[PDB]
This record gives structure tokens, sequence and C-alpha cells, in this order.
């Protein structure tokens, strides 16, 4: 059952995957927070096109995605601006 | 520098007067018949043996350890000077008693004692004691002089400085005093000077010159009066320390000389003699006495800790838009961008140029969406031009100082033709106060902050391109008795602009370049147009030191240099110094090349975003140091010789500086340097390097190796640094963040430290009580968490995310205990070669009592 690091570093059971703090040497264990220094959150941007940012704009109450899915939980709330 | 712009002293007349008397015998004598004593004060006339004039002596014993001299004519023609809004209340004193009398003197106990002053009579001279032991003496080598002033000698009357006619309509009115002391080598302190941080002896030179003025390409190591001026003086030994503030604000020459034993005489153009004798004897009961007199530091808003960029000028709006962009496409963070004087229609202050900046409040939006902010410079000289509301409504409520003539003064400054209001006046500092109102400067929003500049007052055609000393101010004060406050009010002024335009709730920022004892209390302030040159780096340190010794905490110096263009290589490193300095801002002259830290080569880009990730990592910790100030008028940058008083090694130390009690910064500031001799002091005291753990004890001087990327950088054990782990684009995106704990055991396994936390930028603190001040302590295999003032609580998703504790062993488990939860164990990692131990995701909140133990 464990999550193994995307560039082997470690094994950490599942509920230290976005658990909000970084495990892994390559941030792989934190697609959806800001806890990971090298991390890369993607933007779905649904019926346009993807775009990937740091981890550290994951809900830095800045609008970085068009879809607005890096704040779900800063206090901004971000319009859809993908067109 | 032009030095023939400026006066030496020969070429003040009341400088040459008072410096040409020469020790000897007092011709003052104080007649003991007219002595009266209160319970606030002893009062007794003073005479001069040979002209027969009156003086007045007002001697008071205050509280916490300080003694206050005025010295005034009995019948004078007319009022002298007092400095007014400088003290921030009036002092509590202490009864004088007397305990001993004679014919010849008086000895005085200052409430139960142990303090003590001796009042001889012929000559004029105090003596003051801690029981037996001498601390300071008064008028020891009989060098006080006091001008009375005459019915309204070269120079003593109209005196001339290149074309310059000074009319003196007082004429000579100076006034001067000496003090010993004894068991005294070392003094520090009355900047602004280009110059070491232990003060030089001036015997065989130019006294130091106290004076605020625009100095076109400052030089180094030496005398010359810069931007502002705080007449206070600190001494240090192994024994003691003490302090002399002398309030007057008019110019003032500053004499030093040595025999063990320092002898310091200060002399100034009009006024009275008040001076306030601050006996320690700590060096911080030094510190605690002058803030009683004149407030402590304003607590910055948390993003004007991070960085500014700046530049005279970004061009427009697409060029601020297009540098706030360039910090994020390189991941670099930065608060704030500023605008300098080409911002403005044709340097009208509070306008914008139609063409540049059409939509400054879309502008700032764009910021506010960035979490970032923006200041624009204000200067206090109004264009003469009668389209412009500014200079009507000044002119048309008679608001500017004025010739003697009751014309309006009118001189050359960036505008041109240009006035200068009266910050002096009451009613002008309102009415500037009042133009800060989103109403009233168009174009303003609550993200745009102030610069103060040219606030000396500069005046392009004046005499050392300042106002004439024959202008005459509010109430009829001449220019001469006011000069060195002019600045403090137009700082003053501003901050409660920014204060009242939000209803009383924002904390202001304000930078301004002159300055006074008081300043602390409004904001910034910076060395002014440095260069872009080694030695320049360098001497940011002794300078920013002699400030934070005299209370202005908030000092920094342009980082790569003002005039000129920096190589890449001292561009780093002065990011690095900068980056370890209270007031971090990047600014450049208008014929330099642009030098945003993204157009260098990747290598230099690196070490730079290197350097502000440190920064910003740092912020829980200064915006605690800051706290710590604003409460108990601490410095925030120290020298060594504060924390290791006794160490005589330190004394003189000005390449090296402390952050607090808990980092030792000793920034590379040579090119090609290959490494730096670190002096790490403390007996029986460890510090770790902060980038590999390693430990060192002191007392000891480092051969520390460095690269480009290096910042020598060493955490004392004993303490606990909190930090923000994840650097974000700017502090308002960091500001609700989880915080990582630095724990550095001592060699008896302790530590401590604080940490201060509020929304980042309200007075909520103090008027709601909305703030956290936890205090970390580690002893005996326990982390624990209290308050260290239960009135401040805060809702806050602050939590502790980890902590790094340098020095430990490796534990077998990790309990974690709080208040409301059952007892968790955490996870570990150890490297047994650093003994570095990090316990992962604590999960606490910071508001929280809690308690890990290890074992
Ligand atoms: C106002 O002034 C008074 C008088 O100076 C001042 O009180 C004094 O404070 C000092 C501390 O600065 C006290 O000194 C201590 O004395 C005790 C013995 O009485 C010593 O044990 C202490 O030793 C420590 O420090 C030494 C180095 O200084 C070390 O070698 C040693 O290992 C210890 O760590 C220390 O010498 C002094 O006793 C009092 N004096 C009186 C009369 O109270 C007061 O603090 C000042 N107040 C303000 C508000 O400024
Ligand atoms: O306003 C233009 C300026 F040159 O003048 C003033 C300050 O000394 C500078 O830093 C500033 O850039
Ligand atoms: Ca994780
Ligand atoms: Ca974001």
């Amino acid at each position: 059952k464990p999550f193994t690091c995307l560039d082997g570093t470690a094994t950490i059971p599942f509920d230290q995957v976005n658990d909000d703090y970084c495990d892994c040497k390559d941030g792989s264990d934190e697609p959806g927070t800001a806890a990971c220094p090298n991390g890369s959150f993607h933007c779905t941007n649904t019926g346009y096109k993807p775009l990937y940012i740091l981890s550290s704009r994951v809900n830095d109450g800045v609008c970085d995605c068009c879809d607005g899915t890096d704040e779900y939980n800063s206090g901004t709330v971000c319009e859809n601006t993908c067109r | 520098v032009d030095r023939s712009n400026f006066k030496t002293c020969d070429e003040s007349s009341f400088c040459k007067r008072q410096r040409s008397i020469r020790p000897g015998l007092s011709p003052y004598r104080a007649l003991l018949d007219t002595l009266q004593l209160g319970p606030d004060a002893l009062t007794v006339h003073l005479i001069h043996e040979v002209t027969k004039v009156l003086l007045v002596l007002e001697l008071q014993g205050l509280q916490k350890n300080m003694t206050r001299i005025r010295i005034d004519e009995l019948e004078p023609r007319r009022p002298r000077y007092r400095v007014p809004d400088v003290l921030v209340a009036d002092p509590p004193t202490a009864r004088l008693s007397v305990s001993g009398r004679d014919d010849n003197s008086v000895e005085l106990t200052v409430a139960e004692g142990p303090y003590k002053i001796i009042l001889t009579a012929q000559p004029f001279r105090l003596d003051l004691l801690e029981d037996r032991s001498l601390l300071l003496s008064v008028n020891a080598r009989g060098l006080m002089a006091f001008e009375h002033q005459r019915a309204p000698e070269p120079g003593a009357w109209e005196e001339t400085f290149k074309t310059h006619s000074d009319s003196k309509p007082y004429g000579p009115t100076s006034v001067g005093l000496d003090f010993s002391l004894p068991g005294m080598e070392h003094v520090y302190g009355i900047p602004e000077h280009a110059d070491s941080l232990r003060l030089k002896v001036t015997e065989g030179g130019e006294p130091y010159r106290l004076y605020n003025l625009d100095v076109f390409q400052y030089e180094l190591n030496n005398p010359m009066a810069l931007y502002g001026s705080v007449p206070v003086l600190l001494a240090h030994s192994f024994h003691r320390d003490l302090g002399i503030f002398w309030l007057n604000a008019a110019e003032t020459w500053v004499d030093i000389s040595s025999n063990p034993q320092t002898d310091i005489r200060w002399m100034s153009e009009s006024g009275i003699i008040d001076v306030f004798l601050m006996l320690g004897p700590s060096v911080f009961d030094v510190f605690r006495q002058y803030a009683s007199l004149t407030g402590t530091q304003a607590l910055p808003p948390l993003f004007s800790l991070g960085y500014h960029q700046s530049r005279w000028n970004y061009r427009d709006e697409a060029d601020v838009l297009e540098v706030d962009q360039g910090f994020d496409d390189h991941n670099m963070p930065c608060d704030v961008i500023w605008l300098d004087i080409e911002h403005a229609d044709g340097k009208r202050y509070f306008t914008w140029d139609p063409t540049r900046f059409p939509q400054p409040l879309n502008m700032l939006e764009h910021l506010a969406s960035k979490r970032r902010k923006l200041v624009a410079i204000v200067d206090p000289h109004i264009k003469v031009d009668s389209g412009y509301r500014v200079h009507e409504e000044l002119r048309n409520h008679g608001l500017y100082v004025k010739t003697r003539d009751g014309s309006d003064y009118e001189g050359w400054c960036w505008p041109g033709s240009a006035s200068y209001p009266d910050f002096t006046n009451p009613r002008m500092r309102a009415w500037w106060s009042n133009m800060f109102s989103f109403d009233n400067y168009e174009g303003s929003a609550p993200n745009l902050y102030v610069w103060n500049d040219m606030n000396e007052p500069s005046v392009f055609n004046g005499p050392e391109v300042t106002m004439l000393k024959d202008a005459v101010h509010y109430g009829g004060w001449e220019h001469r008795d006011i000069h060195n406050i002019y600045g403090l009010y137009v700082h003053m002024a501003t901050a409660d602009g920014l204060i009242q335009r939000s209803g009383g709730i924002e904390r202001p920022f304000v930078l301004s370049r002159a300055f006074f004892s008081g300043s602390q209390r409004f904001g910034a302030v910076w060395t002014g147009d440095n260069t872009a040159e080694w030695d320049h780096l360098k001497i940011s340190i002794p300078m920013c030191l002699s400030l934070a010794l005299v209370g202005l905490s908030f000092c920094g110096a342009d980082v790569g240099g003002f005039f000129k263009n920096p190589e890449p290589e001292l561009l780093v490193r002065w990011y690095q110094m900068g980056a370890y300095q209270p007031f971090f801002r990047a600014h450049a002259h208008l014929d330099t090349g642009r030098r945003e830290p993204w157009l260098l080569a990747s290598q230099y880009q690196d070490a730079i975003r290197d350097a502000l990730f440190q920064r910003y990592s740092l912020l829980p910790f200064w915006y605690t140091l800051f706290y710590q100030a604003h409460k108990e008028g601490f410095p925030v940058m120290r020298p060594l010789w504060v924390q290791y008083p006794e160490d005589m090694s330190t004394f003189s130390i000005e390449d090296q500086f402390m952050l607090g009690d808990a980092l030792l910064i000793h920034p590379v500031s040579d090119a090609g340097a290959h490494g730096v001799q670190v002096y790490l002091p403390g007996q029986e005291e460890v510090w770790y390097d902060i980038q590999s753990y390693q430990k060192h004890h002191g007392p000891q001087t480092l051969y520390l190796p460095v690269t480009l990327s290096s910042i020598p950088v060493f955490q004392r054990g004993g303490t606990i640094v909190p930090r923000w782990m994840r650097v974000r684009r700017s502090s308002d995106c960091m500001k609700d963040d989880p915080i990582t704990l630095f724990v550095a055991l001592s060699p008896q396994g302790t530590a401590q430290g604080e940490l201060f936390l509020d929304d980042g930028h309200t007075f909520n603190y103090q008027t709601r009580h909305e703030f956290l001040l936890r205090r970390f302590s580690f002893s005996g295999s326990t982390l624990v968490s209290s308050s260290a003032d239960p009135k401040g609580h805060l809702e806050t998703p602050i939590w502790i995310e980890r902590v790094v504790i340098m020095g430990a062993g490796k534990p077998a488990a990790v309990v974690l205990q709080t208040k409301g939860s059952p007892e968790s164990r955490l996870s570990f990692q150890h490297d047994p070669e650093t003994s570095v131990l990090i316990l992962r995701k604590p999960g606490v909140s910071v508001a929280s009592d809690w308690s890990i133990h290890l074992r």
C-alpha cells in the first residue's frame, strides 16, 4: 500500500501524501499543497491550455491558474478567466 | 565631495570662538546664597567673573539613573530656544537631598542613594558619583562658555560664507560645555558621519559636526556632517556604560580627546544648555534611559521589512508592471516597488505625470492583486507655480518659511524655483497630514506608502546647499535655532498623514533622509547617496550601528550603491549585506544602467535569490526583534560589544555585527575573497554555522572559506530562531504560514527565544491586544511553548511545522503534549555527523501551550 517518492528517496504511507508537510526531496508527495519548496501544482484549466505553477503559489492569495484552482483555502476567491 | 562648499570649524565663527577657549580655570562660579532646593529640582545662579553675566542652573535628579542639567540666562533680552516635540514626556524626577555643605561645595544625594552629585561653587563644577565611584565631571577643563545675548570679533555679527550673507541679528549666542569620563577610552554615536563606529579623537583635526546637510558624492572616514544628526554619545568600558544626550537643535560641533579618560565638548550655535546624563550602569540600562526620553522605534508594518526595489526612475506604469512580473518570472521575492521624482508632473509632489502614470489607481490595484505595495516620493519643497494647488494653498495661508523682509523664501531645487513649507508650524503639519487623505491625494490607495527625501532641507543655491541661517520660522525663531529638527517634522507629519487617512487603523511606512533624536518614532532612515564601491559596502555596517546605538533601529544603505555602476560581484555581496540589515532597498542614480537582479548572469541571479530567500525566511525573527525594539528601546542590529561588554577585543569591531542575541553576521566585503576571518566571542559559548551546522567554540578567530553564494552567519548556542521556510513572492503571502523553530543548544543543553505575531499592519496589537508573544524554551530533553504576554490573544492559522535542533543526540522517541489533545508521537531524522535532529510536523497551533520531550 505505501507511496514511493518519484525520485525513490522515501516510502511513506498515503496519509503523508498532501498532508501539508514535505516528505520527498522532489516534492512529489505534495502536488496539491504549498509544503514543498520545489513542487509543482497543476492548473487543469478545463477547456483551455493546462499550466503548472510553483507549489509556493498554492494558497498564496494570488490568482495564478486561469481556473482559480490554486486558491482553495486562502480567502482569495478567484474567478475563472480562461475564456 | 567639494569640501569648499561646507564650513570647517574655522569657517563657522561660533565654532572658532568656542574652540579657541583652551583648558583652564573657569570664570564661572555658583552663588550658593542663591541656591534653592525643591522636590523636582535644585536651582542656583552662576556668574561669569569678568562680564558679571548671570545664568541660572536647573539641576535635576531623575528616575531611572539619570540627571538633567539646564543652563539659561537669568535675565535674557529675548527667550532662548528650547527643543520641542523630541521628548515624549516630562521625565519623572528623583528628589535631591543635601548630605554635605561647606563654603565652596554642596553634596546632594539622589533619592535614597547610591547616586550623588557634588556641586563645587568656585570654579563651577559638577561631579556625578555612584557611592565612592566618580562617573563623570562637568566643566572639569573649564570649557563652559555661554555667550549672552548682546544689544541687537570677525564674523561675530554679520557673516558671509561664499556669496551668502548671514545678517545675524542677534549676534554671538553660542553655548558649550565639557564632560570628563574617567575610565572610558571608547565612545560611539553622534551620527551621521561616514566614519568608524568607535569615534576618533578630534584634537589634531576637525571636531565632529552635527548639521543636517545634503553632501553630493560624500567621501569616507571623515567628520563632515551628513544628512541627519542625533546628539547622543555612548561611552563603554569593561566596568560601565554611560550616555550623554545634548538636547539642542542648532548646528553643533563635538570635540573628543583622550588622556584612562575621554573628555567630550559640545558647542552649539544657539539655544540653552540642556543635557541628560544617562548613568547606566549597563548598555541596556542606557538604551532604556534614552528610550524613556525620546520614545522607541515605531513597529514597522511587516511588508516594510521585506525587500524593496527602487531606482531613479521606473519609466511608466508598464515599466512598474514589467518589474513586478520580472520578480515572479525569476522566483525572487519582493514586497515594494518605488517611484522616484520622475513619477510626478514636473516634480509637483502629490501629482502624477499624465503620460507615464495616467491611471495610478489601476497600477496600485494590479500591485495589490500580487499582494505588493508601492512607495511614492514626496519631498518638502513646493514648485512656485500658480497653477499648482499645493503651492496656491500654502502661499494663500502663509505657511511657507519666510526671509527677514517677510517674503516667502524661494530657492532652487528639483522643480526649479521652490518654496519651503514651515514644518515647525503645527498648522503646516496638520495641513500636510490632511493632504495624504485619499480625497486630497488623488490616485493614492492603501498600498501606497511614502518616501521623504531632501528634508535637511536641501536648497541647491543655498549656503552649504541648505536654507539661510537668518530665514524665519513659526514663533519668530531663526532657521539657525531649529535646523536639525526640520527633517524630523517632515517625517512626523507624513507618518501622521498615513495613519489618519486610514482612520487611525493602519501603521505607517515612511522613509526619511534627514533625522534627529526622536526620528525612530516615525519610520525608517537610510544613509543617503552612497557610491557603488567596496569601501561604501563596508561602511554600511558602522553607519547603521552608530544609528542603532542612538535608537534609530530601522536603518540601511542603498543596495548596489546609488552613484555609478557596480560590477556583478559587488552587487551580489551588497544584496547579501543588505539582506542582513534592517532597511533593505536597492536604489540607483538616474545615469546608472538598470540593475534589476534578473539582468545578471545566472550565477549572480542565483546568489541574489539565495540572499532574498534567507531574508524572507527570517521575517518572523526580524519582526520579533522590532517588537522588542518597540517595547524596550533595544537595538535590532548590534555591535558585538553590546553582547560581550567585558571582551575588550570587540570594542572597535565594525566588519561584523549581531541581530539580537541570536545571529552573528560577517558579510563578505572584498572582491575575490576566498575566506573571511570571523571573530566568535564568548568564554564557554558555542556558535553554529547556519549552513553547515558545524559547531565552533568561542572565543576564537575562525578562517571561514567562502564562495559567491556564501553569507557567513552563525547562530549562538542558547537561542531559538523562528523562520517561515515556505518562501513566497511577498510577505503578505507568507504572514499566515507555519513556522520552523531552529533550536541551537548551549553547552548546558539549553535554549530560549521569543516570537511576536499580529495581523502584520494595524495598531490592533495595541488597541485590541490582538497579538501573540510566545516564549520557546529548551532544557533537559524538553522543548516548551508558553505565553510571554498573556494579554495578547490572536486568531491565527499559524502552526509549528518543524523543529530543527542543533547539538542534539539521537532520541529513541519524541512525544508532544498539548492541552486539549491526547499525547502524540513524532517522526524524526538525525544526522550523527552534525548532531542535527529534525522533528517532523508537530502540527500544533502557535497560540497554544505545548511541550515536546525527547526520550
Ligand atoms: C540604576 O543603577 C543601579 C546602580 O548601579 C543599578 O543596580 C545595580 O545593577 C547591577 C547590574 O548592572 C548590579 O550588579 C550586580 O551585583 C551583584 C552583587 O550585588 C553581582 O552578583 C552581579 O554579578 C553578575 O555580573 C558580573 C559582571 O557584572 C559577573 O561577573 C557575575 O558572574 C554575575 O553574573 C552584578 O555585579 C548591582 O548590584 C545593582 N546595584 C544596586 C545598588 O542595586 C540599577 O539596575 C539601575 N537601574 C536602572 C533602571 O537603570
Ligand atoms: Ca507529506
Ligand atoms: Ca496562487
